[PDB]
């Protein structure tokens, strides 16, 4: 083998042969923590207990919800560590953070993606009756879909080059980056569309600038995980130690998406900033 | 179950019931809605004719949309009264006439409505399609009668250039809301085949921000 | 309104025939449809009905199967597509509409009705006249008592009464035991309750001769009474 | 011209004048009276068995 | 002259502040203050009747107090079966702004009305199964916002125009108009005996009308605002109103004049509908703030609140049994609280 037990002692071992980097790594998680958070509850105050329920903000109201949650969950891999010290068997919950940050988070953001598409450039009779209704719908079943792909990846066959050292990154690097990338693209090429008034061009440049900026930080935030995942499948000639700070500097990058996600979702909204800005 | 044959039959013609309306209202939800209020048959009926009691309505298909026109002026009641049913309207297409400077003045009286539509409580996120409908007889009245007459603060030239530029802007001034509601100022000719063409456009820009404040990106 | 009747003639045991009840002048699409035949010298019968749109379709327990029933609203026509003809089938066969609402008259209009010639747990209702002779002026009472309480827990007994004149098809004449139905005399009233039920005409003329029937309506498997002629 | 509407809304008023009134306490009297006489079956004021309300959620 | 007739104008109004002055002697709380308090009271929704997609204007219940109607933006006339939730009819109308709608006590008609300036009378009852229009009346100079059935063949309508007309449903035509108001006329309310009503208007009074004489009787003042709401008491010798300045009043038809008040702090809305009780004690007013409310009607104290509704209160109504109050909010739906 199971690979949380791998990942439970490559922590272990980066805590043993690696003294400054472990600080700068609680530095680094506690700040994290600390901006991550109130961001984040911010958002979550002013959209479950202050606004109109369209399927986007029912999105980023459970986006922001496992953020939050997976926020609480970052202080949880240290708890563990030292208070359970050993019996990996024991190290379930702490490192299921990766199910949070990284397996459910993903691809919500190729959900409200989705939505996006479907409303901007063409509704098509309301996406026949997408409904806040479907919305939970799919957001229900994502969730399970989430559920069953992060359980099984963990300990399939093994190996390096079979199982889900690969599998995983393909699943999660290559459907949601494809889908995101084609969308985002698409919506560009429906705003830009030429015999549109002149008066709407600003707000339009503003939003498929939004865009490329959500594709920034995806691209940014996701890639030396699973960069680093195919490095260790094809290359075993790299050594430990590069294995180790690789892979720790790739969390920590992932651990950023938890507090430039939520506001570029949510405080780049102009409702919502006028909202918060008049209460 | 604890129902009779009746019942049955009624909750299931409740049901169909319920399915046509449900139709109806999807089939009206995809149709543009908007408001032609002008003050005092500045263009109304021109503007009715070159395209396409109570409220008048008038509907017509342009090029793959739905457009539904309310002319209102032929009410003479309290405005307040009733302003409070045509909440979300796609727009509000205004009709001034700019010949009427040299007519207690009919523009004055224009930017007294405009007013009172800008600053309106139900009219506070739906944009304005402004025409700016009699345009030849203002070039042509231009030059004998100065704007003076109806601006005794203007500054600028005799030229229709730029006192239709000044007539534009001391008619965009009195919005308020303009974080919200754009303006999106026409000025229509006897010959202007495309008047139905920039309603068009300024529709499909009034529904692109909305998708665009409803998705979250605006 | 009007419901004219194109079909029957003389079938074949096991063959098939397809009865058009072609509907003119009202929305038909909004009335649930029935069927009932009649023998030459039996009293009615129930046989199949179509909600609005198509919707719940029920049986009598003897022709369960063997008919098809289908609306088509676009030509404002229904029709009964019956297999496998037997000599028990032997029948006129009228179309009855029947709008469900709160404070309806259901089977309020029936169609012409075509005979029908083939070569060779329901509530039963029970009238026990069969016959009554009466002078013009004489109120007359029908009693029709049935084997279950109609009186649903709503408060309505489902209890429905028509009358047949000799030649035409029937009308409704009492609907919910209690009702007078639209376009008939004020002398007509019936009464009861439970399982007894009874139908008192205050006077008589001579356009009220004719059989009386009995309908149940808390099933849907709906079981008509021997009717009681009333004659001079 | 704005005469004949003075003219009528002045009559109006006239025949205003001689509308019979009565004292304010019997008439507040005969409110109360009908207000407590009625209240017996008014299903508002006093809240309905659960048995024979129609409504029974 | 304009000044010679203005003042025995002004004597006259003087003279008449002068006997309804005179007239009055105890207020309506110092006579029931020593009644025992209606206490407070509790409401729950029963039913809750959705299908409409657009803002409910209006609402009237049957006289069997089963069948209810309801006018919404989205040009539909549901007729709501109450103790159960499934609907009767479903009647598009021809133009789709209403404000007004109304139930025959006979049951076989349903009245419609608002920016058209046409009333509209649906007859229920056909042989043909469908519900259609039995006579479209019009007349009027501007938007109707009341309408109230007299009988199988006479209907009452009140219109923006500051007049009310009483017609007549088979010739089609006005066979009395009301006339004596100054700003558009918002509500409208039969008596019991059918044979007086009184309308609310802009102008901030309400006149007492004689249905078959044929003019103005009484004249009732005292608001600040428009009154968009009027109801008769059971015994038909009082009303009472609901303006827009967030105050419900009590008016006397034989004082003539004030009784009660039924103001709140705590409110800055204004009143939309207003219904009373079977025994005339609870005076139900629809609100602005999103909230019907209760009133005790002869003391002044309140006794609870109808929250239940996310856009504003439109109509109001109390069954003629008296068994429930049904609201019908702006934002699709209606809910029947008992």
């Amino acid at each position: 083998v199971p690979l949380f037990h791998l990942f439970a002692r490559l922590d272990e071992e980066l805590h043993g042969t690696f003294p400054g980097l472990w600080l700068a790594l609680m530095a680094v998680h506690g700040a994290i923590f600390l901006a991550g958070l109130v961001l984040n509850g911010l958002a979550l105050y002013v959209f479950c207990c202050r606004t109109a329920k369209t399927p986007s903000v029912i999105y980023t109201i459970n986006l922001v919800v496992t953020d939050l949650l997976v926020g609480l969950s970052l202080p949880t891999r240290f708890a563990v560590y030292y208070g359970a010290r050993g019996c990996l068997r024991c190290a379930f919950p702490h490192v299921l953070g990766y199910f949070l940050n990284m397996h459910c988070s993903i691809l919500f953001l190729t959900c409200i993606c989705v939505d996006r598409y479907l409303a901007i450039v063409r509704p098509e009779g309301s996406r026949r009756c997408r409904q806040p209704a479907c919305a939970r719908a799919v957001c229900a079943f994502v969730w399970l879909a989430a559920g069953a792909v992060t359980l099984s990846v963990l300990g399939v066959t093994g190996s390096r080059p079979c199982c889900r050292v690969f599998a995983l990154t393909v699943l999660e690097f290559l459907l949601p980056l494809l889908v995101i990338s084609v969308f985002t693209g698409r919506i560009m090429c429906a705003l830009s569309r030429p015999g549109l008034l002149h008066q709407g061009r600003q707000r339009r440049v503003r939003a498929m600038q939004l865009l490329l900026t959500v594709l920034i930080i995806f691209l940014v935030c996701f890639t030396p995980f699973h960069a680093r995942q195919v490095a260790v499948a094809l290359w075993p000639d790299m050594p430990h130690h590069t294995s180790l700070v690789v892979y720790h500097v790739a969390v920590t990058l992932s651990s950023l998406n938890s507090c430039m996600d939520p506001i570029v979702y949510c405080f780049v909204t102009s409702g919502f900033q006028a909202t918060v800005r008049g209460l | 179950c604890t129902l009779s044959a009746e019942d049955k039959a009624a909750v299931e013609r409740s049901k169909m019931i319920d399915r046509n309306l449900r139709e109806d209202g999807e089939k009206a939800a995809r149709e543009v809605k908007l408001l032609l209020l002008g003050a005092g048959e500045s263009g109304k009926n021109t503007i009715v004719k070159q395209m396409k009691t109570g409220i008048v309505e008038t509907h017509f298909t342009f090029k793959d949309l739905h457009f539904k026109m309310f002319d209102v002026g032929a009410q003479r009641s309290e405005r307040k009264k009733w302003i409070h049913c045509f909440e979300g309207v796609t727009a509000i297409i205004f009709c001034v006439a700019l010949s009427d400077y040299d007519l207690m003045n009919r523009m004055h009286e224009s930017m007294k409505l405009f007013d009172s539509i800008c600053n309106n409580k139900w009219f506070t996120d739906t944009s304005i399609i402004l025409f700016l409908n009699k345009k030849d007889l203002f070039e042509e009245k231009i030059k004998k009668s100065p704007l003076t007459i109806c601006y005794p603060e203007y500054a600028g030239s005799n030229t229709y250039e730029e006192a239709a530029a000044y007539i534009q802007c001391q008619f965009e001034d009195l919005n308020k809301r303009k974080d919200t509601k754009e303006i999106y100022t026409h000025f229509t000719c006897s010959t202007d085949t495309k008047n139905v063409q920039f309603v068009f456009d300024a529709v499909t820009d009034v529904i692109i921000k909305n998708n665009l404040k409803d998705c979250g990106l605006f | 309104v009007q419901l004219v009747e194109s079909g029957g003639g003389l079938v074949q045991p096991g063959g098939s025939r397809k009865l058009s009840c072609s509907a003119s002048g009202f929305a038909f699409s909004s009335f649930g449809m029935h069927w009932v035949r009649q023998a030459p010298e039996k009293g009615l019968e129930w046989v199949a009905y179509i909600s609005s749109g198509s919707g719940t379709i029920y049986y009598a327990d003897t022709v369960k199967g063997r008919f098809t029933i289908s609306r088509d609203d676009p030509k404002n026509t229904l029709f009964l597509q019956m297999t496998s003809l037997r000599s028990e089938d032997t029948a006129m066969y009228y179309c009855v509409r029947s709008i469900y609402y709160y404070g309806s008259s259901p089977f309020d209009f029936w169609g012409q009705g075509t005979t029908l010639t083939v070569s060779s747990s329901d509530i039963v209702m029970t009238q026990a006249t069969s016959s009554v002779p009466v002078t013009p002026g004489e109120s007359v009472s029908i009693s029709c008592r049935s084997s279950k309480s109609l009186l649903h827990s709503n408060g309505n007994t489902y209890l429905y009464w028509f009358l047949q004149r000799p030649g035409q098809s029937p009308q409704l004449l009492i609907y919910r035991m209690s009702n007078l139905a639209s376009g008939v005399p004020d002398r007509f009233s019936g009464s009861g309750s439970g399982t007894a039920f009874t139908l008192t005409i205050s006077r008589l003329e001579a356009e009220d001769v004719g059989v009386y029937y009995c309908m149940q309506h808390l099933e849907y498997p709906l079981t008509f009474g021997a009717g009681t002629k009333l004659e001079l | 011209a704005s005469i004949a509407q003075a003219r009528k809304l002045v009559e109006q008023l006239k025949m205003e004048a001689n509308i019979d009134r009565i004292k304010v306490s019997k008439a507040a009297a005969d409110l109360m009276a009908y207000c407590e006489a009625h209240a017996k079956e008014d299903p508002l004021l006093t809240p309905v068995p659960a048995s024979e309300n129609p409504f029974r959620e | 002259e304009l000044d010679q007739l203005r003042q025995e104008a002004e004597q006259l109004k003087n003279q008449i502040r002068d006997a309804r002055k005179a007239c009055a002697d105890a207020t309506l709380s110092q006579i029931t203050n020593n009644i025992d308090p209606v206490g407070r009271i509790q409401m729950r929704t029963r039913r809750t009747l959705r299908g409409h997609l657009a803002k409910i204007y209006a609402m009237h219940w049957g006289t069997d107090s089963r069948l209810l109607v309801s006018a919404s933006q989205d040009g539909k006339l549901i007729i709501w079966d109450s103790y159960t939730t499934n609907k009767v009819h479903a009647i598009p109308l021809r133009s789709s702004w209403v404000m007004t709608c109304a139930y025959a006590p006979s049951g076989n008609y349903v009245a419609c009305g608002g920016l058209d300036n046409i009333c509209s009378i649906y007859n229920l009852k056909t042989r043909e199964g469908n519900v259609r229009v039995s006579r479209e009346l019009a007349g009027h100079t501007g938007y109707l916002s009341c309408c109230r059935f007299l009988d199988d063949n006479q209907i009452v309508t009140s219109s923006g125009d500051t007049t009310c007309a009483l017609w007549d449903i088979e010739t089609g035509q006005q066979t009395t108009t009301f006339t004596g108001h100054t700003g558009d006329v918002m509500s409208l309310s039969l008596a019991p005996d059918t044979r007086l009503f009184v309308s609310g208007a802009c102008d901030a009074s309400a006149k007492l009308w004689d249905v078959r004489e044929g003019m103005c009787r009484q004249t009732f003042t005292g608001h600040e605002s428009d009154i968009n709401a009027i109801c008769f008491f059971p015994n038909g010798n009082a009303f009472a109103t609901g303006s827009d300045d967030a105050t419900c009043r009590l008016f006397d038809l034989r004082a003539d004049q004030e009784l009660m008040t039924y103001s709140h702090d705590n409110i800055i809305c204004g009143i939309t509908s207003v219904s009373f009780s079977k025994s005339g004690r609870l005076l139900l007013a629809g609100y602005d703030d999103f909230n019907c409310n209760v009133w005790d009607a002869l003391k002044a104290d309140r006794a609870g609140v109808l929250a239940g509704h996310d856009n504003r209160v439109s109509c109001l109504g109390v069954t003629d049994d008296g068994m429930a109050v049904a609201t019908g909010s702006w934002d699709s739906f209606l809910k029947i609280w008992n």
